[PDB]
């Protein structure tokens, strides 16, 4: 959940299954994640409302 | 839809899907292109009967 | 000649049998390792291996933690968890996906 | 308490079989509560449990929803 | 076609086994094959028809495969990752699993990376009657499953075969006697 | 042109301009104490499903062999593959999908292994393949969730690290027709989501194409012995067989378990109590 | 101005990879309007010259 004070989207980076060993999953993929349905980073499935 | 599948002399394997109505065949000599409808490339007992070459036009 | 059994994941199919091997080899273990505290003491799955203020000791939980690996034939990771009661042992075991 | 493991067992695999049918797919984790001492979550290694020796194995859908009726029946 | 109608009742047809064989001969997991017919056409085709073929038997990727005693051939075709077995010291009574993908970090052992590959490659989880020194299989191809039968001097000979692996090894050949001959010719 | 605005000078109605009663005070506390409150979110995965659908299986229609042939023969060209897949042939390949979806995915430039495998994961992932791909989303999924609420996934277009390579546009257009003076118009900042490790999920978004890669660049150089030259049936390994080893010891230890009123016998207290219990030194 | 990445930056899966490539087809199908197909534009080409001295 990315949460928004009544705005209608907000710019969102992905990095993917954040491990252990290395902090990120995979490259800081940003989208612009908008108001009204799931949508996910096609890189790794993650999904974000 | 005809599947040809060839392989070059350092080991690549390329695949491509080739419409039947492509296939032209040449004759035995390759100079100039074969009668179809009327060819004979296959023996009587079916199988190859010299070296065939066929024109592919795309 | 009895023939082992082909299927695998005999110890996950088996928890009270799991449980006493643990019982077992624990016990023997602590009873070896510390004769003086641990002879008397009937060791069940409930019994734990911390002082009454629930701090525990190192040296008694890494010494269950070999017990348990030639008990079982596994590979104990004692950076992740330490073996304080018979529960945590039951989880550690069963939790590994190549116990025999 | 051994009843108590197993039903949790029970539970969850009925659960899993369940959830499994209503969202066409198959469970992800094979493990009941999540935990890190496995560091499945970060890492490779899966907690799937599929076992079975040949294709005559009549063990080999336990574990996948394909094991259960549409009822979420255990057997078949 | 009436051509080839003509000559089609002497034509004579060839098996299409070629260099392969029959995998459930050799593997198990695989069903023997069998000839599915389909049913008869529909009388009219719906947007939203799914298939009416025969259902076919499906086998799930099995999370690890046995060892199978000297008769092993690998699912799907796996990465050499080294033409020499490993000399490992396996201990009495513990189970081992060994990488059939190759890609494993953890040496000849699975690691977790075959669920991260798209094979059908799944680790021979194995135990050992006695401890000791075991050649362990580090080309995946040996029909021991975990161990090695020198089927590696075949895999390295079958490369030497082919051109480009002839060429390989003597433009490495090339290069080391272009050292030699640098060597010995250093006092002129 | 519109006048000057002041939001200030107008009234707003966020708080009720009267105060409550005592008793009324009195009897609210004592009605929200007698029943349960709202819950709060709760992060924890309870019984997490495969987000690319069923695992590719070892044998069936459609396997994994079929996604490595799918792998070797890549290629985006500037003109489509006219050869089409027969519908028939994908519907009896992926059984759950539909003839119009088959005969759309034919009707696409892929080449019939691509099709075929492009079947495949739509119809497991429940992608809908009549959405065409955008600068808003590249993609429209229709998943039904453990609830059974039937919802609706949308993959966006997203930009390697730049953002402002980044297309932040609102149409079903690809070309970048927008360009914003202020960026973050309302001064709220981007965010990048940190991942908890004790509440992340193992990886289900096609999890088996994280080394693919890797691996098909070194076994395109790779020559593999037939199978009429592979040695077979070799002598097996002495100490090892399929059924895993267990001593004679441990599997009489095992049936000596199995009895209800085993204790270890092997104590030199009877911490047990057992009634039947000799000291054994 | 258009991104050449169609909004796929990376192919970390083969289903981006196909949706890549439809949309990809897409566009270039789209770019070749009113350029004309490769038979018609072969014989534009092939009988460019029409400067003969002779007729029959
Ligand atoms: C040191 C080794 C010693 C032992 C050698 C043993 C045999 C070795 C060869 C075995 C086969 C290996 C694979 C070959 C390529 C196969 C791939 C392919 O499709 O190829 C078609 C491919 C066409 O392109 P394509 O098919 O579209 O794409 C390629 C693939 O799809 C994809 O392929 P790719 O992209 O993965 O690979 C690219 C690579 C692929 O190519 C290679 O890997 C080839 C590497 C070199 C091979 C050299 C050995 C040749 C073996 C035959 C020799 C016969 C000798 C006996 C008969 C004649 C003499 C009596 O391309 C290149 O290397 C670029 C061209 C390099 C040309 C080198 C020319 C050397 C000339 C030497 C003589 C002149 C010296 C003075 C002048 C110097 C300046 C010119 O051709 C090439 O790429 C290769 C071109 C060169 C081939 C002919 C070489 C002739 C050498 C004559 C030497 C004479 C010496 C003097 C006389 C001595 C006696 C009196
Ligand atoms: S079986 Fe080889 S990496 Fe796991
Ligand atoms: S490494 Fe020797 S046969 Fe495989
Ligand atoms: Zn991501």
């Amino acid at each position: 959940v990315v949460f928004t004070s009544e705005t209608p989207f907000r710019y969102v980076g992905c990095t993917g299954q954040m491990n252990e060993d290395d902090y990120e999953g995979h490259e800081l993929l940003f989208f612009l994640l908008r108001e009204g349905s799931l949508q996910r980073c096609m890189g790794c499935g993650q999904v974000f409302k | 839809v005809a599947k040809i599948e060839t392989q070059s002399l350092a080991g690549d394997r390329f695949t491509s899907w080739v419409e039947t109505y492509q296939f032209h065949p040449l004759t035995q000599d390759q100079k100039n292109f074969d009668n179809q409808d009327n060819a004979e490339f296959l023996e009587d007992e079916g199988q190859l009967k010299y070296e065939l070459g066929v024109q592919l036009d795309n | 000649y009895n023939f082992p059994e082909y299927r695998t994941g005999g110890v996950q199919a088996n928890p009270g049998i799991t449980a006493k091997r643990i019982i077992k080899c624990i016990g023997e273990r602590l009873r070896k390792y510390d004769p003086a505290r641990w002879e008397n003491v009937p060791i069940t799955f409930k019994t734990h291996f911390r002082d009454e203020n629930g701090y525990s000791d190192v040296a008694t939980s890494i010494q269950i933690h070999d017990a348990l690996e030639r008990e079982f034939g596994i590979d104990i990771k004692d950076r992740l968890a330490l073996v304080t009661d018979v529960e945590t042992a039951f989880y550690i075991v069963m939790s590994h996906h190549d116990p025999l | 308490d051994i009843n108590k493991y197993m039903e949790s067992q029970l539970v969850n695999d009925t659960l899993r079989a369940f959830v499994s049918k209503v969202g066409k797919t198959e469970p992800a984790t094979w493990k009941n509560y999540s935990t890190i001492y496995h560091k499945d979550n970060y890492e490779a290694e899966r907690v799937r449990h599929v076992a079975f020796v040949d294709h005559k194995d009549p063990h080999m859908y336990h574990g996948l929803p394909q094991d259960y009726d549409d009822n979420i029946k255990p057997k078949h | 076609m009436s051509a080839i109608l003509k000559r089609a009742a002497k034509y004579k047809r060839v098996s299409s086994i070629l260099c392969e064989g029959e995998a459930h001969l050799r593997d198990p997991f695989t069903p023997p094959p069998v000839i599915l017919k389909p049913p008869a056409p529909r009388k009219d085709k719906k947007p939203d028809d799914i298939t009416d073929f025969p259902a076919q038997k499906l086998i799930p990727l099995p999370e690890s495969i046995p060892y199978q005693e000297g008769k092993y051939r690998p699912a799907s075709i796996p990465m050499v990752a080294g033409f020499f077995p490993y000399n490992c010291y396996l201990q009495q009574g513990k189970v081992y699993s060994w990488c059939s993908c190759g890609i494993s970090q953890s040496g000849p052992w699975c690691d977790g990376l075959c669920n991260s590959v798209v094979t059908r490659c799944r680790p021979v989880v194995f135990n050992v009657s006695q401890s000791g020194y075991y050649k362990i299989c580090n080309c995946k191809f040996s029909a021991n499953a975990p161990f090695c039968n020198n089927t590696h001097r075949k895999m390295v000979r079958y490369h030497h075969q082919t051109h480009r692996g002839f060429y390989e090894i003597w433009g490495a050949a090339l290069f080391v006697l272009g050292w030699v001959y640098m060597g010995f010719n250093y006092y002129t | 042109r519109a006048g000057p605005y002041n939001p200030n000078r107008y009234k707003d109605y966020y708080i009720p301009r009267t105060l409550p009663k005592n008793e009324e005070i009195v009897e609210f506390v004592q009605s929200q104490h007698s029943v349960p409150a709202s819950p709060i979110r709760n992060q924890r995965h309870i019984n997490p499903v495969r987000e690319s659908g069923p695992l590719p299986s070892y044998d069936g229609t459609y396997t994994m062999e079929d996604i490595r042939a799918v792998f070797y023969n890549t290629t985006v060209g500037r003109d489509y593959c006219y050869c089409q897949m027969d519908p028939e042939e994908i519907m009896r390949r992926v059984p759950g999908i539909t003839r119009k979806e088959a005969e759309f995915i034919t009707k696409l430039g892929l080449s019939p292994q691509e099709q075929v495998d492009f079947a495949y994961i739509a119809y497991n992932i429940g992608l809908d393949i009549f959405y065409f791909t955008n600068q808003m989303f590249v993609a429209r999924q229709v998943v039904t969730n453990s609830k059974g609420e039937k919802v609706e996934v949308l993959w966006n277009a997203q930009c390697y690290e730049d953002i402002a390579q980044l297309n932040v546009g609102f149409a079903p257009v690809l070309e970048s027709v927008d360009y914003h003076w202020e960026i973050f118009l309302w001064a709220d900042p981007p965010i990048k989501p940190n991942n908890d490790f004790d509440l992340n999920v193992p990886c289900t978004w096609f999890e088996y194409e994280q080394e693919w890669w890797m691996e098909s660049c070194i076994q395109e150089d790779q020559f593999n012995l037939p199978e009429d030259e592979r040695p077979y049936n070799t002598p097996r390994n002495p100490h090892c067989r399929k059924e895993l080893w267990r001593s004679q010891d441990a599997l009489q230890e095992e049936e000596l378990m199995v009895n209800e009123n085993w204790y270890p016998k092997n104590t030199q207290y009877n911490i047990y109590n057992q009634p039947d219990f000799i000291k054994p030194k | 101005s258009t991104s050449t990445t169609l909004g796929l930056p990376r192919w970390y899966k083969r289903i981006s990879y196909y949706i890549f490539k439809i949309r990809y087809l897409q566009h270039t199908k789209s770019k070749m309007n009113g350029i004309p197909g490769s038979t018609v534009r072969l014989m534009l080409i092939n009988r460019h010259f029409v400067e003969y001295e002779v007729y029959e």
